[PDB]
């Protein structure tokens, strides 16, 4: 079931987006396209589902999602991460109905066959009474998502039990998450849960607008340039630089103009630029001295912002780390799960202070991306008509001019500007080619 | 208390008529220079766990100059999120005026159901919540210090909180 | 005001309590000869412009001669849109009584959210608006002399407004 | 009555208030030995016929005995109904007091508009209803002697009537 | 139209429902099995639409459906049952918009069409005008339900004409169905009218719970066992049995343990016991002398219950008998309609007692049935995703013990106790094999 | 992608509709049905848009649809009627979010692109920043709507740009929009906005009421035939007129009996009916001077209504013209949005006076259509089950009785009397074979 008509323009964008630079608008706002997604992108690709830090203790869990599957992520009495389906063995209840929270075991309300945390069927009632003992318990566990390993904290799933492993599949992209993660001793943490809301735009345009759309930050953020809490400089991306790797992936750096002070590092707390010099590679500190804002997507639709910004018009800016899934509800509609991370041992002025940052920029009640959620809302409005999908997505920023950087010293192919949507087309591409695939 | 009650009632009821008339710089006339306005997260939890509401995080948590900026954002001419503006309802109930910690403050709760409509297309999104306010005396009205929207919701239900509650 | 409030409040509810009943023509009891009642046409435009309602053109502009025809026609046995009748709630909130143009006369405003239900299908309607009024006096108790039901749609959400507001 | 509207209101809204907040045993501490909690079916019938509500049926008929069990049931922690408990809001309108069949009793009419959301689904629903209560006084305050919730639907929308309104 | 993955996964099944004794899950919440099943179950199997004594006077009609389609189920004025289709033969407009009533006529608002409730078209307005006495009248009559019959006052009804008689259909079940329908010499009556509300969660689950699922009477109804309203004994259900017939009915009856002393019958008012004695086969009235509860589904979507059972928490227990249609509205939905159905010439102080128990314990606001809407509605939830509709639902009670019974005295698959799920796979087994059928 | 059952039916029809006059029930509320109408019906025939008279000045523009597609309708500042699609060339954002307006250029949220009402990409942010002047503009302007054209004022839009010329499209019936749309010179205008609202019925219902349902004015509008608003004679229709054209179209003109005196022409102002004496052929003054209502639609989804019509119980009746689109959401929804015209150079008093006469009658809360909405309604809700999609609706009036008129002096196929439904029979054979057309 690609059908004919889909596989086709499929195809065709396929060849559009290398030589063209343009992308079939129909895979935007499209019931079959969405159903096609469901098994072909989220169904073998890598999605993050949880930060380790989530759950610290043993017991701990959250509940989270592969498209409409729902599974328990939690920390067995033994220690280890887990992935349960949240579904009973016997007729298919939700054995956790919370989307939080610390058990160590996990009764079925149906009729009563309790799981440990570690996945496997501990009690069934009326053993004797109704089965007769001859019921195995062993082959009745709690179903474990296919692929389950973590990235320097970061939980990911996969539906698909013959894909590659996390690690070869984040690739030459480890480089970048790790100047993002990997930046202190004691670790990153999810601070109290994340804004979980439901917008109705497709999934990809906020993907989209992460892995390197950094030139929309003058017009629809053009109150916040007003306000000051956005750069002023119409070419402020040009100081910056576009990579991107293989599976999807890539990010977007960009640094303050060669006169404009700002601190080394991100004004991180003295403390934990320490430990960043001899964390990371010693390149990856000189891309990370400069570097004031970074913002990039893990595939599928996880987002990563790592922006220097101020919490509101009298204040000087300060650091925010955001993870954020783009979770797919239907063809129009996504639900955002937006998490504000900080470092451990940074001190308390700077965890709130970094948190309000967040806060009255980034998120539900933004100042930023509440303009964002209007633009990817109306888009989906309108690229739902046929008329509409017959079009096709613009990408041809740098047409003619995009060089690679011979003088970038980390992976990935890169460019030594941020005005590019390279990153977006590379992206798309992935995307497609995981699309037509008949054999995974 | 009586006679503040209908003082504060008539007083929620003329910020609700601000709020929907997109009079926001008008509404921040009200609001104190130690405002504390937080809408908290909130996720399912069984009866027995100590709190629904999370700590720490929240989907709004203003003072006056971060509520300044929201406001000043709006009067700006590129607040595409409000600018084809909102069809806004603020439906004020329950009202429920108690004596505050201080002289001169009162504790206010009310019930609001927001009711949001965004241009042309045939979908409305409703919020309904619970407003804890502090109301202090400035003359011969009232000055609100601090409000907690508490939202029915755990997974919220509209594209953005671009309105005041 | 006060009293005035605590009776125009209690007349507004009773006005509601008729409407959910099926009691038009004893709502036709109230309302002066002179009445207008209006439901003006809304489209998105920018906050920039100068306004959102529509002029020269209405969802409904009855006086009493029209008006009387509504209920007139309900009173028939062949007002198929409410003869097996719907099932309305007139939700009015937030009222707010202030003097009139004149003496005798207030301008009431309140809010309106119309929950609107039709026979056994699992589908609701909910019309959210804000009517701003002027009550006569007439006796011991008011008359309406205007009414502007201004909805928070511009898309109207029911197929058919067969509803008093 | 008045002083009495102000406290028969402040009643509902605090009955509200426990409701919401799950309180259902402090809630049991009002209504009477003799309650009678009763929540008619309806059917789409015409205009004509005599009446809406089916006689004989009923959703719910509680005394206190049995209103007693409803509670007790929800202290156990094996109420799965609503053990993660759902998110609720009574938006109690249009409270019309009125002078009971007795002294010392009062027919308290109210419009329900109950919201309810059941754990991070993005999906809610919404029970329209006119309760009609019979508010008996005990001491410095009222207890529930009566009440019937007469909802504004046929089918109902939801999945089951566990939360009291 | 079954689309070829959908007709190997219920091929897979019939197969393991004999076997495995397991049923693939991808049959709770499927879009396309949801349309299939339009079709193949509910436009050919026998549906139940309303009670005889619902609409006992000429004129009474009710309005009730198969899936989507409404019908007039009335006793028009000759005095026969008829089961109209609810849309006009000019238009298609609902020729009545009530749910329940009482009327000679049904004028149809559209144009005028006035039909008898007998059904034939008596008057077209514009007759000489409009049509010149050229219009037929006989050949536009309301369409009769192709197959409509009565068992014992429960009106079926049945959209395929050439589908096995009713009473055929319900097969050997007819000897049940008659220990709670035929017990006295007035008839059973329905009081009032059922309640009718909208659960979020398949048909079939609830269907499922009342073919044979009493084991789950003590995790999900546990907090009616602390209340004593439930059987205490984790073991009540072993003093039952599992009958099931063909066409995937299916039953379950237990009674009191052999200390335990419960009224002969279900406590049942001293002059209908005389009745019930002489009108049921004295084999039926020994099956009926010690149950207490007797729980089933006549195959599609209808379910019997007849539970003794106490009105609150301080009540000796009294029988209650309630048939409810588990009506689908779509993959993830239905409507239930709870009926309460009581002996017309049974005391009023039993009527009035039967019905608190039943109000009570189950229906819309029962501490029982409210806790069955919640589990139902997650397993729906759940089994709403991928990676979920992969596995498969368990109903492995008994394998390798299930010894049908020498000594039962009655017809049909019998076992001698009631916990078991040979009544639940067999019931599935008839759902599938009515899926497939390319031919009825 | 056009079913082997639906085309089926589809053929079966367009052959009972011109055999046994009636037509398949399945074509009211199949979700198969719509998705293929959007295509074959919507993605063709000519839908209208906009009144000119919305637009009059320069910059001037509403949003308008054809199905889901949004169009801005200007007046561009050369002077020209522009049809643009409202979705970016970039990533296809609205570059308009009111409905009506007046505005010279339109600046894209997004990033900037900035577009002149006139279509062509005048200005991009970041010119030689981010594209380095290799962005070539006159390539990226507004998609133009395929085919646009206006008739006398209408501004129809089509979606395919091999079709007909609006002029040969309209063919014969522009005899008949010419008597309503070219009576005065200054022409005709559309007061305020449309009245726009959801009625939960198919779009093809209320087109089908207009194209030749005079019938239905007795039964439905019954409770205005008994306030003296409609009139009480049963054969009113009868002096009356059946006409329609090839295309689908259609429409029906009612005068009054040879004795009731009515004014020459609709009573329309003195000043006008001199205007529309010169105006009109010498044969449409003669159809126009007896007339007292014209009902028609111009194929797919416009109306026509110019009733003479009383705004009271108590007022004399005065004329009012009404167009009005029903606009398809969905198989069982539509939006009506209902316009009301009125001669510019008409008085102020007819104006009021004919708006009123509308308000009170037609529209959201009149006092004929709101209970037009509920019988559509109700058809729809019906014909959506299976059974009932399997019968037949009725366009059997006037079969061997029909007789072409031979004094009738305008075009197309006309019948001497207004109960008919050869109008509607019409009207659904072009559907049929706009529906079944595998090359356009
Ligand atoms: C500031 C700068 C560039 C950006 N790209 C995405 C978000 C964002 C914020
Ligand atoms: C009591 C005992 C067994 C049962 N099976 C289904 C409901 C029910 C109630
Ligand atoms: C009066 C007479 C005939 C009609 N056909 C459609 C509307 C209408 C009004
Ligand atoms: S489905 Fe989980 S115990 Fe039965
Ligand atoms: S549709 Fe019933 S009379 Fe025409
Ligand atoms: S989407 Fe319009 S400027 Fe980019
Ligand atoms: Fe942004
Ligand atoms: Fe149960
Ligand atoms: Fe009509």
């Amino acid at each position: 079931m690609l059908s004919n008509e889909l596989r086709q323009t499929l195809q065709k964008g396929l060849h559009d987006v290398n030589s063209d630079w343009t992308v079939p608008a129909a895979i935007i706002n499209d019931p079959e396209v969405h159903d096609v997604e469901r098994e072909r992108i989220f169904g073998h690709a890598w999605v993050f589902l949880a930060h380790e830090s989530e759950i610290p203790e043993r017991g701990d869990y959250v509940v989270r999602y592969i498209s409409e599957d729902q599974f328990i992520v939690c920390r067995d009495e033994g220690g280890e991460i887990r992935g349960h389906l949240n579904a009973c063995r016997h007729r298919g209840m939700q054995v956790c109905r919370a989307e939080m929270g610390n058990t160590s075991h996990f009764r079925c309300p149906y009729h009563g066959w309790t799981y440990s945390n570690t996945g496997s069927l501990v009690g069934v009632p009326a053993g004797k009474d109704a089965y007769g003992n001859q019921l195995k318990k062993s082959d009745w566990n709690l179903r474990p998502m296919p692929n389950l390993a973590s990235y320097k904290g970061l939980i990911f799933g996969s539906l698909d039990p013959h894909a590659d492993s996390l690690e070869d599949y984040l690739g030459d992209l480890k480089f970048y998450l790790d100047i993002v993660l990997d930046r202190s001793d004691a670790g990153l943490q999810v601070v109290g849960a994340p804004q979980r809301w439901v917008i109705d735009a497709n999934w990809k345009l906020g993907a989209d607008n992460f892995v390197g759309d950094a030139y929309h930050t003058m017009m629809t953020h053009r109150s916040m340039v007003e306000l000051g809490l956005a750069p002023p400089d119409p070419q402020f991306a040009l100081y910056g630089e576009h990579i991107h790797t293989g599976h999807g992936h890539g990010l977007g750096i960009i640094g303050p103009p060669p006169g404009m002070p700002l601190p080394e590092f991100m004004g991180l707390p003295e403390n934990i630029v320490e430990e960043l010099e001899r964390r990371l590679t010693p390149e990856q500190v000189e891309i990370f001295r400069p570097t004031a804002f970074i913002h990039g997507t893990v595939f599928p639709n996880l987002s990563i912002g790592n922006f220097l910004m101020g919490k509101d018009h009298l204040s000087a800016p300060t650091a925010f780390l955001t993870l954020r899934l783009w979770h797919p509800l239907g063809p129009d509609k996504m639900e955002v799960m937006s998490f504000f991370l900080v470092e451990k041992d940074a001190p308390d002025w700077f965890k709130d202070e970094s948190y309000k940052s967040y806060l009255r920029t980034f998120g539900i009640s933004g100042g930023f991306e509440q303009d964002d959620a209007e633009n990817w809302r109306s888009i989906t409005r309108v690229m739902g008509g046929q008329f509409a999908k017959t079009g096709e997505l613009n990408y041809q920023m740098g047409r003619g001019v995009l060089e690679p950087d011979p003088n970038w010293t980390g992976p990935g192919e890169a460019y030594p500007l941020d005005y590019a949507e390279a990153n977006q087309r590379n992206f798309l591409e992935y995307w497609m080619q995981l699309m037509l695939a008949e054999s995974p | 208390s009586d006679t503040t009650v209908r003082e504060i009632t008539e007083w929620l009821y003329m910020e609700a008529e601000l709020l929907d008339a997109g009079k926001y710089r008008e509404w921040l006339a009200l609001v104190t220079e130690d405002l504390s306005y937080v809408v908290p997260i909130r996720v399912t939890r069984e009866r027995e766990a100590v709190t629904d509401v999370v700590e720490g995080m929240t989907h709004m948590d203003d003072d006056a100059d971060s509520m300044e900026m929201r406001v000043l954002r709006l009067e700006t001419e590129y607040a595409w999120a409000e600018d084809p503006p909102s069809r806004s309802r603020h439906f004020v109930t329950n009202v429920r005026v108690a004596t505050g910690d201080s002289e001169d403050e009162f504790k206010v709760t009310s019930n609001l159901l927001l009711y949001r409509t965004r241009g042309d297309v045939a979908t409305y999104d409703v919020l309904s919540g619970e407003r804890t306010d502090v109301l202090r005396r400035a003359g011969d009205s009232f000055l609100m210090a601090k409000r907690v929207v508490l939202l029915d919701q755990t997974t919220i239900m509209t594209h953005n909180l671009a309105l005041i509650m």
